[PDB]
């Protein structure tokens, strides 16, 4: 019960390791 | 300010990944500007609305 | 580098085979068209060449 992650243009493949940049502070109040 | 484009918007952008490869090459081999701008503005972000103004700054750096 | 599209659609498959046979031809047509752009790239660079060796002589003497 968590709200979608915005992914904004940052394809995540399976078992690849990846990085997430939102300019969004939103997200940063979640996690 | 003519910007004539096919209809077609799936293989013209592979010149563009060429383009930026080339690019990050130049920048790599003979470093002449900060590496910040190419995180700040990356292709697979789709941030780019402007293709033109994006090889514009590309040939700038030649 | 297919598409995310691409990638939904052969995650969309459930059968085993159906997947593995669906990602094999993502891997061919990529493959085809980075062998595309390859020759293309290759033929521009020949014509560029097609340039006198004159012009890298002068370009020495510069």
């Amino acid at each position: 019960h968590l709200p979608l992650i915005a992914i904004t243009r940052n394809p995540v493949f399976p078992r690849f390791i990846k990085i997430i940049e939102v300019k969004n502070k939103k997200l940063v109040e979640l996690l | 300010v003519v910007h004539e484009d096919f209809q077609v918007t799936e293989e013209v952008k592979a010149l563009t990944a060429e383009i930026v490869k080339t690019i990050r090459d130049i920048i790599a081999l003979n470093p002449l500007y900060r590496e910040s701008v190419l995180q700040m503005m990356q292709a697979g972000q789709r941030v780019v609305d402007n293709p033109i103004y994006l090889s514009d700054m590309g040939a700038a750096l030649t | 580098g297919a598409e995310s599209h691409e990638l939904q659609d052969v995650l969309e498959e459930t059968n085993i085979p159906k997947r593995l046979y669906k990602a094999l031809s993502l891997l061919k047509k990529e493959f085809e068209l980075s062998k595309l752009q390859q020759r293309l790239g290759r033929e521009v660079e020949e014509k560029i060449k097609q340039t006198h060796r004159k012009e890298l002589l002068q370009e020495q003497l510069k």
